[PDB]
């Protein structure tokens, strides 16, 4: 059996009709849903059906799995290798106008996307007809805009980046954080340098991990996922890292934005020789994880820590992007009186890439200008 | 930055456990309690070790178990582990009671909440 | 190939030698240290190998891209050659040269930058230190822009296996068609030269079967992974 | 089997610290007829 839904819910909220300038608040939000439930014994009917549930017929998506176990019409077969899935996906695109000037427009988005598969395998106990949930596994995307201009025009290049630097200095912030998050304030918090946790000898495998990071907690390494994910994020959004966020998901998007000016030709230009003026800015950035999962290492286990001494995530992925694109950074487009219309375009993009396969920063910048001149030479004789 | 504190609470929480049921369990100055049953014939933070443990709350209700030998590195595991499993030869079981900041900390995990004691029985059967 | 023993600048008889060709798996390790030398990660502010690996200096970064950067100060920093050394530093790993301008006897040189003849301009143009000068303006032209790395299949990684099948060939003044792989000689007997003349040419050609070794060196038993072909002249007395 | 990456070195796995190392790769055995070729293959900037 299978379930799907297609949710999708489009507001305009038309403002009109000090806080005046905003106009309109145009908001959408699309929920797709899907559960697909193997082992259903049962047959339907001419008609249909309502047997799992009416809600899910018509897509409740709420848990019928252990309703089916108890009700009898699961597989009783013990090593059923099928395997109930679920598929959720969120979408979230608000956007809104502002007019704080007659001749300024601003344009503000807002953008979430949250997709999350959830798989496992099952049992049903032959005694008392329990739903037995066998490895359960997650894994999804996630991206949301947010806003990173506060180290745009920070220069970066192979000698200097003084968000680089941040970057390395708020690993042991973090750390800290995160261990006065795990270890709750009681006793000292254990460090690679104290004497519970001396650095071994030469021969030890762990003499190079120890020695790499004396200070830090034992749990947080400058390599753990944890650590360097939300430094990464509160050093190029220009956030504190004593109170950034550590979570590895946001909650609530950050405008991104658009500006039109046609105001300095009201200004003197109606006979200053312009015929036209315009200013245009673009701001917008975007934070995505392309894949995290579900870790099976984060389990009940007493073994809380990996090969690299750091403890285990419980959700997992291989990179994150900090994509910040302005487009453009600024275009002015002006024609004059004289028939010369110059259009100038400075346009900026940054795509930082952090990688916790090899912990690695790859960061493409890019900048672009752009000038057009067009003129006309009235009655040129040959 | 909204940490909790629960060395204290631990703390009383073993010593009416400890009374509640007859047992007399030694004191370790990090605040672990153990009980050796037996010995046999140490492991050392560098050593792969075998278990056949259990491990449950107050309430008897176990969040965790292990009928067959299990491999460890004694390294990779909870501290309170790393303080009670060298004080025993092979073949000897003892009975841990692991508190929070040495356990699963005061956040914890999935079934085990923060500032949770944790009541280990473990058995060594190898220090491969 | 042209025969060396007809034309005018001719070889003497008495210069008889051996052209071998290795076919298969053979080691990227030209300097034979166990390292992997690329010279676009050397520098004065780059981690090197702690002990010196008795060649020189070998970067102690992962490789990433085997380029240069358009710096001329980092060029000359990292153009030093396979040895690691900026012909300053090569006295002492060769000892036995250090007297000499060119310890290493590594310095490249423009074809158009050297002096004499043909073969004597192009004698140090195989070099590789200077041999990737940023400007192409430079009296020593560079004649190549990638940094001289110990990989030459281009896979990042240096491979020491030396299983690989063996082919020989003989250069001697009177070779005929029917032995030493020969199938044809083409004799020219009236050459146009650049300065009036006229002299005597030989064209021989050989093919070798692959299929047919000489010898096998290591442990190589099909022809199913051949990716390095490697040639050299030996036994010869005087230049060839 | 000893090939056991978690278990690289403990107390009788075939492997060394040195199994970790690009330039001490064939060292890293505790075997004795181990080949670049068949018994293990190396990259150094392999892609995901």
């Amino acid at each position: 059996i299978q379930n799907s839904n297609s949710n999708t819910l489009t507001t305009t909220l038309n403002m009109n009709t000090v806080l005046t300038s905003i106009k309109n608040v145009q908001i959408n939000y699309t929920k797709n849903s899907g559960t697909v439930l193997p082992g259903y014994t049962p047959s339907v009917g001419f008609l249909g059906t309502s047997k799992p549930s009416l809600g899910f017929v018509f897509g409740s998506q709420d848990d019928v799995r252990y309703e089916a176990a108890k009700r009898g019409w699961l597989t009783t077969y013990q090593d059923f290798n099928q395997s109930f899935t679920q598929v959720s996906n969120k979408l979230l695109k608000v956007t809104a106008n502002i007019d704080l000037l007659p001749d300024l427009k601003v344009d503000l988005s807002m953008d979430r996307s949250y997709s999350e598969n959830t798989s496992e395998q099952y049992s049903v106990d032959p005694s008392t007809n329990e739903y037995k949930p066998l490895s359960p596994y997650t894994y999804g995307m996630f991206s949301i805009s947010t806003v990173m201009i506060k180290t745009a025009f920070s220069p970066s290049d192979e000698t200097q980046s003084a968000a680089f630097d941040d970057f390395r200095s708020n690993r042991l912030i973090i750390a800290n954080r995160l261990a006065e998050g795990h270890y709750g304030s009681g006793v000292a918090i254990p460090r690679y340098g104290d004497a519970n946790n001396p650095i071994p000898a030469e021969t030890d495998p762990n003499y190079a991990v120890y020695t790499a990071n004396q200070g830090y907690p034992i749990g947080y390494t400058k390599s753990n996922q944890a650590v360097l994910l939300p430094a990464f994020l509160a050093a190029y959004t220009g956030s504190d890292a004593s109170s950034s966020s550590t979570n590895i998901f946001r909650s609530f998007p950050i405008p991104n934005w658009s500006i039109k000016y046609n105001g300095l030709m009201r200004y003197k230009y109606f006979k200053d020789k312009f015929k036209r003026f315009s200013l245009q800015h673009n701001y917008r950035a975007s934070y995505t994880i392309n894949q995290f999962r579900s870790n099976f290492d984060y389990n009940s286990s007493p073994k809380v820590q990996d090969v690299n001494t750091n403890f285990y995530n419980e959700i997992i992925m291989s990179n994150v992007n900090l994509v910040e694109q302005f487009s453009p950074l600024i275009r002015m487009d002006f024609e004059l009186k004289s028939s010369l219309r110059v259009l100038s375009e400075i346009k900026k993009d940054r795509a930082l890439s952090m990688s916790f396969d090899n912990n690695l920063l790859t960061e493409v910048k890019g900048m672009e200008y752009i000038i057009g001149l067009g003129y006309r030479f009235k009655d040129v004789i040959f | 930055d909204e940490v909790k504190d629960y060395t204290a609470e631990n703390e009383k929480e073993i010593v009416d456990y400890l009374a509640q049921n007859n047992l007399t369990a030694q004191r370790t100055n990090s605040g672990l309690y153990y009980i050796i049953t037996k010995e046999g014939s140490h492991p050392t933070l560098n050593s792969n070790i075998t278990v056949i443990y259990k491990g449950y709350f107050t309430n008897g209700k176990v969040f965790d178990e292990s009928t067959e030998g299990v491999s460890y590195s004694l390294r990779t595991l909870i501290p309170g582990w790393k303080e009670g499993i060298p004080l025993l030869k092979s073949g000897g079981e003892i009975q841990l009671f692991v508190p929070a900041h040495l356990g699963y900390g005061s956040n914890g995990n999935k079934t085990v909440p923060g500032g949770a004691v944790l009541i280990f029985e473990i058995t060594l059967v190898s220090v491969n | 190939v042209l025969d060396p023993y007809v034309g005018n600048g001719e070889s003497p008889a008495t210069n008889a030698g051996k052209i071998y060709f290795n076919l298969g798996e053979i080691s990227e390790d030209v300097l034979k240290d166990g390292r992997k030398q690329y010279e676009n990660g050397l520098g004065p502010d780059q981690v090197m190998v702690n002990p010196q690996p008795l060649w020189g200096d070998v970067p102690a970064s992962q490789s990433l891209i085997y380029a240069f950067d358009t710096n001329p100060d980092n060029r000359k920093n990292q153009d030093v050659g396979l040895d690691g050394l900026p012909s300053s530093r090569e006295g002492s790993i060769y000892t036995n040269y250090a007297g000499e301008a060119d310890p290493a006897g590594d310095d490249y040189t423009y074809y158009l930058n050297a002096d004499g003849g043909v073969l004597e301009r192009y004698k140090n143009y195989n070099g590789t230190e200077g041999n990737s000068a940023v400007s192409i303006n430079d009296p020593n032209r560079g004649s190549t822009t990638l940094p001289d790395v110990e990989d030459i299949n281009r896979d990042n990684t240096m491979s020491t296996i030396n299983a690989y099948y063996e082919y020989s060939i003989d250069v001697k003044p009177g070779m005929q068609v029917g032995e030493n792989y020969i199938t044809d000689i083409r004799e020219v007997t009236n050459v146009d030269l650049p300065n009036g003349g006229t002299t005597n040419a030989r064209w021989i050609q050989f093919k070798i079967p692959v299929s047919q070794p000489q010898n096998t060196i290591g442990n190589i038993t099909d022809f199913r992974s051949i990716r390095f072909m490697r040639m050299f002249m030996t036994g010869f007395n005087s230049q060839m | 089997n000893k090939y056991d990456p978690a278990t690289i070195g403990q107390a009788g796995s075939f492997l060394n610290s040195n199994i970790r190392e690009i330039v001490t790769a064939k060292s890293g055995f505790n075997n004795t007829n181990v080949s670049e070729a068949t018994d293990y293959s190396v990259l150094e900037n392999a892609r995901k």
